[PDB]
């Protein structure tokens, strides 16, 4: 770690320092004990030492690195400083930062660079990068320090891609977290970061999309749409959801239906989201499959148009503003019969917000000015 | 701070 | 009035946090829709009163407010507006305060706030609260109509000007406000809007509001708006200050804020301004009420139809 | 041939278009079996609504509510095993609200089966749910074990035990969490040998589950296991595990122990409590996490209250107390506040002698705390130190500090002292009160916060109740009548306010000549709030008065008050005339 005491009798010290830099300073929320600067400076040099010198990560430091990381990182996480319930909005506010980050920032940074070395042999590392290692690393995504997860995101995302062995276990493990989440703990503050990973993972699926993953989309991902705090992680979810439909279009019927069953009443910002990703899906829809949901969709869709809540009504009616979506509709006449009455009783007067009032007009115009000149 | 329509 | 015995029965009920029904509200809002359209843009208010500001749905705190400055018949009131939004119990707050109008029709007085609008009401709390507490956008529909009738401002003892927001460059004489048509949803531009959307500041002249709309106004604007109009004091809410009440513009304008620290999860004391018989001001600074069954409903919450 | 209408016509709802149209059909399924054949229900209706409804979960939450009440509407006890198919399907649904009900429905109906029907139907139902394909099934079965156990065969008992053993070890933490939860519930379905034989390992296996979300659930259930009659049999079977849970690296376990620490104590027994739980409690109060110390302090009194014979005083003195005097000066604003809630009850336990020496420099310290809620929790429990410790020693230390708080910034604090004034100024102030505390007790009526004036007013009916009556006339009433001049109507309403609560304890003679001459003097006040609260006030103090001195003294005042400005004076002087019967 000094890169100064010849070539050998150097691996002898690095291992010495990452035992040295492993008697962690259990208190950073109570006073000072500096001359634990040594630790900091030393794991800084170790982070330098592995990102500048060729052939330094030899077989006997893997164990000693993972030990160093595990001793440093696998805490019991603390009682989240902000009190919570159903009352407070999940825009979770008091963002209590990890006290001892000035060491952790580096522990992560190093171990990540370790994982990233051009000569990080993973066949050697797997021996020491346990499932139980993955497991701990995982219940850490629950940290309320946004920096913390940001590291874990990339860290795990490396561990994932690097260890084919781990991949099965990893997936199943971050499935249980979600199952804990959606079916009645409704808490965990890392669904976002985990979704980001899974984002890439889905995108890397294969030849005839494998069964386990189809389950994963239906049993796990869609049900995520049904939790109180969809906001905090909607865009990422939205990605994962559309991702499947790119690779395998035959999934559209179940994933569109799911949404309509999970369609929100008594919570509007989500109803907007549900439309917002619903259109996101249509932009990728194959005409073949459009029919299978054409009706059940525009049935619900039409309720939104009327629904007093302007934000919903606008987003709902703003489908008629995008050429492809509009093509499919006016490629049908079965489409404009469920959407006949809801844009008539709520058409002449009503909807205090005069923006969705000219929008509903341009909607009927673009519908009547189609092939089927139909009236009632 | 919660949003400036308004803490 | 054999209906007035049912009314203080309604009030007796919802003073324990429990709400009123679908039809109970529809006719409560109707009987208050008519007892209100009688009042004027500026509403001349009799002298002894307690002036309250934003309560934003913080019901159990509105109760703490009453524990602080007397119960609703026995001590006269006057609210600024903003009853319905950021808190948890909007439905129970705006339904209590309206009931306390149509019953004790002179013992309280309720003004309109920026939040007593269709657009804000559904881009914040209220509308979705009505939606999970009734199953239909009907109690919301009724309350948003009664909102239109709420008077835009008030005038205690011809001297202290009570309005929700603040001053406007489209008003001049007090009489200008009187000439407005407020029987409509609050617009994005215009006197009405400014009246109940703007704030004072340390800037001088009219300025641009960091809020969507309204105007900022310096101590020069209100001073001169005072010295030629009536002019003891301007009283407003709508803009939180941690003291609960805040005194600004060489004591030309006070801001009274009446909802404390919870989902006003900032950290403010709330306050009310008591105007006595001769018309001197005292200010009572209350903290939020202690709560119970605390932050845990034991996590057995209902869904949202899903 | 029938004349009446009851059976089945009312609804246009069985075939549905909307959501509530279908929902109201299943909500009104309550009268479709009694409406049409307690014989055909089993024959056609049940094999229909097995799982045929599979669209929306809110329908299924209602259906489960129904299949519970169907106890008799299909014949009764002998014909229940036909309810199982729809509910088995109902137990395996995704969303937890549905399935959590479905289990509770299945739980209720197990009792009304038959020992030989449990064996043949209910039990194999569990076998498949617990043998479930995925976790939503398995989490459900965990509940249904305790009910069907005691009634079935001892051979199927041996089967069920194996199934429950399989869930505690379930591949997923979700089930284990469930299995872990109902572990106490099950071990309580005794077989002491099997509690020792097979539950204990289950306990000790879950107690040290890799998930801290499971461990804590094992302590919670330990209280049962350790309450099921071992002894020199607890130290080997269910102690190292518990002794381990106290030290568990997860605070969420360390917590659980404390939140149950007197329960364990009451289950574990006094013998072990002295030697093993004491140093665990000792340690728990000194935890790193303040949320544990908090939950650990909230428990000092009760732990002490049931300890032992002669050691009780010693243990509390020699090892429990040194922890309290450290905790009262603790960084956390929820430990002090929690310990406050209980520390006052630690007084009768230690008796009179030790309190004055050791507990006094703690109620005083805690009294003048920075935090408002700490003192609010001390002042609430003062009664317990007043009942068993001499009143002469009560006034020498606390009184000066109690009196300072009687004017605290926080009204909640103040009202606490006012809630207490009858007792303090009764068990002590013979002549002492109306000279040392009078002008203090009265000043609450002139407070700026209402609730104090209400507490100060309610105070008098009690301050004349337990106290004199001629002295009420000599001190209380003289300064109460004075108040009528105050320029603030708020404050001059307190004249009327005290009048109607100083009538039920002062009687006719005092009221007729002294109070009343002010009331029908106050009916001509400029502010209507005083005027309608005179009419309001005259109604209350009406029955007190003699029929003659209210027919011509309290009648022309109330009738002139129906004759001017207001709509409330024109109402309270109206409904005053009604009750008093004067029209
Ligand atoms: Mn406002
Ligand atoms: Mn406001």
């Amino acid at each position: 770690r000094d890169v100064p005491p010849a070539d050998q009798e150097k691996l002898f010290i690095q291992k010495l320092r990452q035992c040295c830099v492993l008697f962690d300073f259990v208190s950073d929320p109570l006073s000072d004990l500096k001359w634990k600067e040594v630790k900091r400076a030393a794991l800084s040099e170790m982070v330098e030492y592995i990102t500048h010198n060729r052939n330094v990560i030899t077989e006997p430091i893997y164990p000693e690195v993972v030990h160093m990381f595990a001793v440093n990182m696998f805490r019991t996480l603390p009682p989240s400083s902000n009190p919570t319930g159903a009352e407070f909005d999940p825009e979770e506010d008091e963002p209590t930062l990890e006290a001892a980050w000035p060491h952790l920032q580096l522990v992560y940074e190093f171990f990540l660079r370790f994982l990233e070395s051009p000569d990080f042999q993973p066949n050697i590392a797997k021996k020491y990068i346990d499932q139980k290692f993955v497991l701990q690393l995982l219940e850490l995504f629950d940290s309320e320090d946004p920096r913390e997860r940001d590291f874990l995101k990339t860290t795990l995302h490396r561990i994932y891609g690097k260890f084919l062995g781990l991949r099965a276990y990893i997936r199943k493990q971050i499935n249980n977290i979600f199952y804990r989440f959606i079916y009645e703990t409704e808490h965990h503050n890392g669904i976002a970061e985990l979704l980001e990973i899974l984002g890439s993972i889905i995108n890397g699926f294969a030849l005839p999309l494998k069964e386990e993953h189809k389950i994963f989309l239906l049993k796990v991902l869609l049900p995520l749409h049904k939790v109180k705090s969809l906001s905090v992680y909607h865009p990422q979810l939205a990605y994962c959801v559309v991702q499947f439909l790119e690779k395998d279009s035959t999934l559209t019927e179940p994933v569109v239906m799911a949404l309509l069953k999970y369609w929100p009443k008594t919570h509007s910002p989500k109803e907007v989201m549900f439309l917002n990703e619903l259109e996101e899906i249509l932009d990728v829809i194959e005409p073949s499959e459009f029919v299978k949901i054409m009706e059940p969709l525009f049935r619900q869709l039409a309720k939104c148009v009327s629904s007093p809540h302007f934000q919903v009504a606008e987003r709902a009616l703003y489908y008629w503003n995008n050429e492809y979506i509009m093509s499919l509709i006016s490629d049908n006449a079965a489409k404009i019969l469920p959407i006949m009455f809801p844009s008539l009783y709520r058409n002449s007067k009503t909807h205090w917000n005069k923006t969705i009032h000219g929008l509903i007009y341009n909607a009927l115009k673009l519908f009547m000015e189609m092939n089927q000149k139909l009236f009632d | 701070x919660l949003x400036r329509x308004x803490x | 009035k054999v209906f007035t015995k049912e009314l203080d029965q309604w009030i007796e009920q919802l003073n324990e946090c429990k709400q009123l029904s679908e039809s109970q509200v529809k006719s409560l809002c109707e009987k208050a829709k008519e007892i209100l359209t009688k009042e004027s843009n500026v509403q001349e208010v009799r002298c002894p009163v307690t002036v309250c500001g934003d309560v934003h749905g913080q019901f159990h705190d509105l109760m703490e407010l009453f524990r602080i400055g007397g119960k609703s018949p026995d001590t006269n009131y006057l609210f600024m507006g903003d009853y319905v939004n950021r808190g948890y119990y909007s439905v129970e707050t705006v339904t209590l305060l309206v009931a306390l109008k149509v019953r004790y029709r002179e013992r309280i007085t309720i003004l309109r706030g920026n939040h007593e609008s269709r657009q804000i009401t559904q881009v914040y709390g209220f509308y979705d609260e009505c939606l999970r507490k009734y199953g239909n956008a009907n109690v919301w529909k009724y309350f948003t109509d009664l909102f239109d009738y709420l008077p835009l401002t008030a005038l205690v003892d011809g001297q202290i000007f009570c309005l929700h927001g603040g001053l406007s460059p489209s008003i001049d004489t007090l009489d200008h406000i009187r000439a407005l048509d407020r029987l409509q949803e609050v617009p994005h531009e215009g006197p009405m809007c400014d009246l109940l959307w703007s704030d004072p500041d340390d800037r001088g002249g009219w300025g641009i509001s960091p809020r969507g709309a309204g105007y900022t106004f310096g101590q020069d604007i209100s001073e001169t708006f005072n010295h030629a109009n009536g002019l003891t004091l301007v009283s407003r809410a709508h803009q939180l200050v941690m003291e609960g009440y805040n005194w600004c513009h060489d004591r030309n304008v006070v801001t009274i804020f009446s909802a404390p620290n919870y989902c006003y999860r900032c950290g403010n004391q709330a306050a009310i301004m008591e105007l006595d018989d001769t018309l001197k001001y005292s200010f009572l600074q209350f903290d939020p009420a202690p709560r119970r069954g605390e932050p845990h409903v034991t996590r057995r919450t209902p869904d949202y139809f899903l | 041939d029938d004349s009446l209408y009851p059976i089945a016509v009312l609804i246009d709802e069985l075939r549905n278009e909307d959501v509530q149209l279908r929902l109201n059909s299943i909500k009104k399924l309550s009268t479709i079996a009694l409406a049409l054949g307690v014989e055909r229900t089993r024959s056609e209706l049940l094999p229909f609504l097995t799982d045929t409804i599979y669209d929306e979960d809110e329908v299924l939450l209602a259906l489960a509510e129904q299949l519970g009440t169907f106890t008799t509407l299909v014949g009764g006890p002998e014909y229940v095993h036909c309810l199982l198919p729809p509910l088995e399907s109902l137990a395996t649904v995704e969303e937890t609200v549905v399935r959590d009900k479905a289990v509770e429905s299945l739980r209720a109906i197990s009792h009304e089966h038959s020992p030989s029907d449990l064996e043949a139907h209910f039990v194999p139902l569990v076998k498949r749910l617990a043998g479930g394909d995925w976790f939503t099934s398995r989490t459900s079965a965990c509940g249904l074990f305790s009910v069907c156990y005691p009634r079935v065969s001892s051979a199927v008992k041996a089967e069920l035990r194996q199934y429950f053993r399989n869930l505690c070890s379930d591949d997923t933490p979700m089930v284990r969490r469930a299995a872990a939860s109902k572990l106490g519930e099950f071990a309580k379905v005794l077989e002491l040998d099997n509690v020792k034989s097979e539950i204990i390992p289950m306990f000790s296996n879950l107690a040290s589950d890799e998930q801290d979300s499971v461990r804590l659930l094992a302590v919670e259930a330990c209280v049962n296991i350790a309450q099921l009659l071992p002894q020199e049999d607890l130290e080997a079977l269910v102690m190292p595990t518990l002794r381990q849970a106290a030290e568990d690296k997860s605070w969420r376990v360390r917590y659980m122990v404390a939140d149950k620490f007197t329960e364990l104590q009451k289950a574990v027994g006094p013998e072990i409590t002295k030697t093993d739980l004491v140093p665990a409690f000792q340690n728990l109060m000194k935890d790193c996490e303040a949320e544990v110390r908090a939950a650990a302090s909230h428990k000092v009194k009760e732990f002490c209250e049931n300890l032992s014979a002669d050691c009780r005083e010693n243990v509390i003195m020699t090892q429990i107390l040194p922890c309290i005097k450290e905790l009262v000066s603790d960084a956390n604003q929820h430990v002090k506040s929690a310990l406050a809630s209980v520390i006052m009850g630690l007084s009768p336990i230690l008796g009179k002698d030790n309190t004055i020496e050791h507990l006094l420099p703690l109620f005083l310290a805690q009294l003048k705390d920075e935090c408002p809620e700490v003192r609010l929790n001390i002042i609430s429990n003062l009664d317990c130190v007043n009942e068993v410790i001499g009143i002469r020693q009560l006034s020498q230390s606390l009184l000066p500090a109690i009196v300072e708080l009687a004017e605290d910034a926080k009204w909640r604090v103040r009202l606490a002292i006012i809630e207490y004034m009858p007792l303090l100024a009764g068990q002590l102030g013979v002549e002492f009160f109306d000279e040392k505390l009078n002008s203090l007790c009265m000043a609450w009526l002139v407070d700026h916060v209402y609730a104090i004036r209400e507490a100060a007013t309610s105070n008098l009916k009690k301050l004349v109740e337990k106290f004199g009556k001629e002295w009420a006339h000599a001190t209380i009433i003289p300064k109460v009548l004075a108040m009528s001049g105050d320029p603030n109507y708020l404050h001059r309403m307190t004249t009327l306010f005290c009048i109607n609560v100083l009538s039920e304890v002062c009687g006719q003679d005092i009221t007729t000549k002294h109070m009343l001459p002010t009331v029908l003097r106050m009916a001509g006040d400029p502010v209507a709030n005083v005027r309608f609260n005179v009419a309001k006030s005259l109604q209350k103090i009406g029955p007190i008065l003699d029929n003659s001195t209210l027919q011509s003294e309290v009648k022309p005042i109330l009738e002139k008050l129906t004759q001017d400005q207001d709509v409330d004076v024109k109402y309270f002087a109206q409904e005053a005339l009604t009750v008093l019967s004067l029209a």
